[PDB]
RNA sequence: AUUAAUAAAUAAAUAUUUAUUUUUCUUUGUAAAUAUUAUGAACAAUUUAAUUAACUAAAAUGUUUGAAUAUUUAUUUUUAUAUU
């Protein structure tokens, strides 16, 4: 019949504690690393958080379930826009697995310096030390 | 420019999957032929295949 | 038509599909039977969705070793395709 | 084209780097002068 | 237990996800090539990039319209959930390398001759399969003759 | 591995067979096409 | 089919509130539409053949006379089931863009493509884990229906003279149970 | 900087029963005069923060020592050893590690 | 150049006096009412659409205690997705489950949790072949998979998890 | 708030489309790849059942 | 101009995306 | 873009047609043939450095205290959420 899903795989993190159990809450406050300003955080934020990118109509499951289905269990056929959005995912993997293995190789070659940053960063930010021998 | 699309081509293998099936069972069937020793099926089923 | 979540039942059928494809034929064999099950039930007898996932079934018999299943499987699959009417041509020939 | 976006990149880079100069006067870029790191009255505390 | 970790030691790496918060264009030409480079070229586009100089030189220069987040390559693995055993290098040898814009080319006319030769070798691939179909049969055909020849 | 260009070990047992051999490259399984489950299209492009 | 939950005494008590007219809150096309048992929509266009029995998915909310259920976002177990009657196009807008500059005019014609349907019935089948405290975030073990899970109380104090002092009946009227 | 060498090995014998020397050398010098228990890093990393997650967790219950062959880039180690947060450092030479027979 | 000339004159009608006797005049009126409608609908109809709403459910909220600000905000941190229209809707239609999600944002309810990443099985790990049989992480991923498909809905195929995943074998001849 | 301080891979969520997606059988130590290389291929829409 | 796609993007419709309709062996 | 006038690689801009798969993490509009080409600034300063929009909805932008009141020096009161 209806469906809900938060994750692929469709697990969920516990949301009911056990009974009489202090339940646990989000951080309110944004996720600004300085203590001031001290600001709870927006509904865009929060979206953020619950997974939605921002927007309802983004990512999330009003993006990812079928908005309909046959009564007698058949499924939804395949929009173009559906195919374009699951590229999409596709693509946005294919992005991180393509850094990460770059990385990986870049690593084995030995081209990561051990310095923290560039030459340009290094003498524009003092907080970088003097890594000079 | 943009010149890719007067010479778009769709895949028969891909727009028509009898095709492909019956491809496939055309090339087990030589197979089968060659590996019998038959020479006048094989001929047959090739040209066959060949044709369609 | 009884409900049955075909959605799921789908995914399942995916998944065995990429199975196939990746040379695990048990798993693929164990996908196709739940997914042979929920189009059994669902349904009607002789039906297209039921010979496809019963060849299905036969080639993941086929290929894990039970040979005399398979043979079985197509042959009851050629049956419901004599007993069907209009039956599909990329379906008889696969 | 290759020349031509290498030079673009070179001189993007070049534009983008050094966005200031030490002043001529404590040493003049145009003669080679340039200034060490004076770091006597520094910290190593992460402030 | 306050020593140094006693094992064989691997090097990780770092991923940035790099989101473009404020309208590229508004901004000279070379910050707006920075971030085409980064691939960004629109307001809420978010990328994701190696831990490499040339990619750290590109968001320093753009860090006013970029915001960055971090992932090494464990938090990486486990957000997209594969084995820990199993390697980014293997993945993307797995992959298919004409997945998208396969390669930034030096200007749409070499895009479109990309795209061009893509349809031309797809075509030429039935074309061989039925050329070698037809040098198949020639040669059956000839041993056939041979032998009754024979 | 699977889609390797390379060719794969058999020693394990003869009887088995890759489902590239057994059906060929041009040819795939009639996936189940739904919203739920969308499989890849045109392996003739995804070749290059 | 109905509510249920491993205590008998909330399934039963629970139970009852079901049964009656229900409205659904459902997520479609990208929009959100309020509908009953009886209730025609017009959706975005659905690729579905005229007079099929559609059901739909993902349900922000239901309710009824008796009861209302959320989802956060979305809810299991409902039932939200409607009949494709149309596939048409709605009345027409006509987007006129011109210049007075350049003697160009473009005449777009937008007849918004939709799908009617009309929602045949509504089910719900919860779940229920227990009881929930509201102004403590702590569920309980036991269910009482006879007392408030949160009693509540007047605000006058006396302390603040300068307060809008409302009707004493408004002010301090004591609430009923709802559950018995 | 340089302690006699019976204290040293009668400490790092009953105290630490681990490893606790890191040692930034060229990788010449270090295959030249190896040491089996010692970890190799470099003063880089060590600075840069790259050694953070192996170095240990109890900063205050953690005594370190650093090998190297200049007092320079022993003392640069143990600047950064001290910026990360341990401050119990001490240097060590190849000598010394001989003539204790940590080696 | 193009003008409106024949689909103008069609309604023509609907315009008053001079411009609806002279072609000319209400050709020209109707282009311009056309062309004023069109940016209108493109720059501000949303807006003031959207203000409407806001307003409605504001005043719901001020009415049930609360106001636009905090019920945004705590239906945001609640994880409810009802568009502004919805809550309008709901507002003026359901009184009661306006009331209803009203108290929920109120309630020092936890918000739901974040949305789980996805957790690879100690099967994975698991060698195999361990020097016919199935990957344990297939057959776990194999009872999730029935598992969703039981849950989904009150389908007939059973219940029993271990049945169903036995299904194979009701196809399977014995040799 | 116009300026949000919130971690990009929150920004771009991938709890729904996890690795499995594109390597269906990676938990099983098979590394086979199914992924939709473009838009450009889409065969178009299909029937699922006949029905 | 060039496109990255790095944000969505709806594929645009084509002909080659028509429903053809399978092939059916005769009712005789 | 802009060099009248002896052995100096190359005017550019716009438009039309057309051409080249060269490797590097990413990214990148280069070239040729042809047509046309007065929409026009005076000083100072510094410098080898400074009017565009397919529809529906969504949508994050935005009157006192180095004095005053007073008397012959003492008094006085010095974060959020949300809206294009």
């Amino acid at each position: 019949y209806s469906e809900a899903r938060s994750n692929y795989d469709g697990t969920s993190l516990p949301a009911w504690p056990a009974p009489g159990k202090k339940p646990t809450y989000p951080a309110a406050l944004s996720e600004l690393r300085l203590p001031q300003p001290r600001m709870r955080k927006t509904r865009t934020e929060w979206m953020y958080y619950h997974g939605h990118g921002g927007c309802p109509g983004k990512y999330g499951p009003s993006r990812e379930i079928a908005d309909f289905e046959y009564a007698d269990g058949t499924p939804a056929s395949i929009s173009g826009r559906r195919f374009a959005f699951k590229h999409h995912q596709d693509h946005l993997l294919v992005q991180l697995i393509r850094a990460a293995a770059t990385v990986e190789r870049y690593d084995a070659s030995g081209l990561l310096p051990r310095i923290p940053g560039t030459a340009e960063q290094r003498n524009w930010d003092p907080a970088i030390p003097l890594f000079l021998d | 420019y943009n010149f890719e699309e007067k010479f778009v081509y769709f895949s028969p293998f891909d727009y028509d999957r009898t095709f492909a099936l019956v491809d496939q069972c055309l090339e087990r069937a030589e197979t089968i032929f060659n590996e019998i020793g038959d020479v006048e099926g094989a001929i047959r089923v090739l040209q066959q295949r060949k044709e369609m | 038509r009884p409900y049955v979540p075909l959605g799921e039942v789908a995914k399942l059928e995916l998944q065995g599909d990429y199975y196939m494809e990746g040379g695990m034929f048990q798993e693929a064999l164990e996908h196709y039977g739940v997914v042979a099950k929920a189009y059994n039930y669902a349904y009607p007898e002789n039906h297209a969705q039921r010979i496809g996932i019963r060849i299905k079934l036969s080639a993941a018999f086929r290929q894990t070793g039970r040979l005399e299943s398979s043979l079985a499987n197509i042959e009851e699959v050629l049956r419901m395709l004599d007993a069907s009417t209009r039956p599909s041509l990329e379906l008889i020939c696969e | 084209a290759a020349a031509a976006a290498a030079a673009a990149a070179a001189a993007a880079a070049a534009a983008a780097a050094a966005a200031a100069a030490a002043a001529a006067a404590a040493a003049a870029a145009a003669a080679a002068a340039a200034a060490a790191a004076a770091a006597a009255a520094a910290a190593a505390a992460a402030a | 237990a306050a020593a140094i970790a006693p094992g064989p030691y691997r090097r990780v790496g770092n991923i940035f996800i790099v989101h473009c918060d404020d309208h590229p264009f508004k901004h000279s030409w070379e910050v707006n090539r920075m971030l085409r480079e980064l691939r960004l070229e629109f307001k809420g586009q978010t990328t994701i990039v190696p831990d490499i100089p040339q990619v750290r030189k590109r968001i320093w220069r753009v860090r006013h319209i970029v915001k960055v987040d971090v992932l090494d390559l464990d938090e990486a693995k486990a957000l997209i959930g594969v084995p820990e055993h199993i390697s980014f290098t293997d993945l993307a040898s797995q992959l298919p390398p004409s997945f998208g814009r396969v390669k930034a080319v030096p200007s749409p006319v070499i895009r479109s001759k990309m795209n061009f030769m893509k349809l031309r070798r797809m075509r030429l691939r039935d074309v061989l399969h039925r050329d070698a179909l037809e040098l198949r049969l020639l040669e059956l055909k000839r041993s056939a003759m041979k032998n009754d020849e024979q | 591995f699977i889609g390797v260009t390379g060719p794969m070990p058999q020693a394990t047992s003869v009887s088995t067979k890759s489902y590239t051999d057994t059906y060929g490259s041009r040819l795939r399984p009639r996936y189940p096409e739904s919203w739920d489950t969308v499989p890849p299209h045109q392996p003739s492009r995804e070749l290059l | 089919n109905g509510l249920r939950c491993p205590d008998a005494l909330i399934t039963r008590t629970l139970n009852p509130l079901l049964n009656g007219p229900k409205f659904a809150v459902i997520y479609c096309g990208n929009h959100q539409y309020k509908v009953a048992v009886g209730d025609v929509i017009a959706v975005q266009r659905l690729r579905v053949e005229i007079g099929s029995h559609i059901a739909l998915k993902k349900v922000l909310m239901v309710g009824g006379p008796r009861f209302t259920a959320i989802g956060r976002p979305l809810l299991e177990g409902v039932r939200v089931t409607a009949q494709v009657e149309e596939q048409k196009r709605m009345r027409n807008v006509v987007s006129l863009f011109a210049t007075p500059g350049r003697r160009h005019v473009r005449w777009v014609d937008a007849p918004h493509a939709a799908t009617i349907i009309r929602i045949c019935e509504i089910f719900y089948s919860p779940n229920v884990v227990g009881e929930l405290d509201k102004y403590k975030g702590e569920l309980l073990e036991t269910f009482t229906p006879g007392q408030h899970t949160n009693p509540v109380y007047p605000v006058d104090d006396g302390y603040d003279v300068f307060r809008k002092k409302d009707k004493e009946a408004m002010e301090n009227a004591t609430t009923f149970l709802d559950l018995l | 900087h340089m302690v006699h060498d019976s204290h040293k090995l009668r400490e790092k014998l009953s105290s630490r029963k681990g490893i606790f020397v890191i040692d930034v050398r060229d990788p010449g010098e270090r295959k030249l005069n190896p040491v089996p228990r010692s970890v190799a890093l470099h003063h880089h990393d060590l600075l840069s923060g790259a050694s953070c997650p192996i170095l240990p967790q109890q900063k205050s219950a953690a005594e370190l020592f650093v090998l190297a062959s200049n007092e320079s880039r022993g003392l640069n180690s143990a600047a950064a050893l001290r910026r990360w947060g341990y401050d119990s450092v001490v240097q060590v030479d190849y000598n010394t590690l001989v003539e204790a027979g940590y080696v | 150049h193009y003008r409106a000339k024949l689909e103008l004159d069609r309604i023509r009608s609907m315009l008053r006096g001079r411009a609806r006797l002279e072609r000319k005049v209400g050709l020209k009126r109707l282009f311009f009412l056309m062309r004023t409608q069109t940016r209108y609908r493109v720059e501000q109809q949303a807006h003031w659409e959207r203000a409407i709403v806001r307003k409605n459910v504001d005043s719901a909220a001020r009415e049930h205690g609360t106001g636009w600000q905090h019920l945004r905000n705590e239906l945001g941190r609640q994880n409810v997705m009802l568009l502004p229209r919805s809550q309008q809707l709901l507002a003026q239609y359901e009184p009661l489950a306006f009331r209803a999600v009203v108290e929920l944002c109120a309630s020092r309810i936890p918000p739901p949790p974040p949305p789980v990443v996805a957790s690879v099985p100690e099967e994975s790990y698991t060698l195999w072949p361990p020097a016919s049989l199935s990957h344990p992480a297939a057959r776990v991923e194999l009872r999730c998979g029935v598992e969703r498909v039981l849950r989904r809905g009150p389908s007939g195929l059973g219940n029993n998890v271990n049945e169903l995943i036995d299904a194979w074998k009701e196809f399977d001849v014995s040799p | 708030r116009y300026r949000l301080f919130h971690p990009r891979r929150e920004a771009i969520p991938m709890h729904m489309c996890p690795a499995k997606t594109i390597f269906p059988l990676i938990n099983s130590n098979n590394l086979l790849v199914k992924t939709r290389n473009s838009w450009e291929d889409f065969t178009g829409r299909k029937e699922f059942d006949e029905d | 101009v060039t496109r990255l796609y790095t944000s969505y993007y709806t594929g645009v419709l084509y002909p080659n995306q028509l429903v053809q309709p399978k092939q059916r062996l005769p009712a005789d």
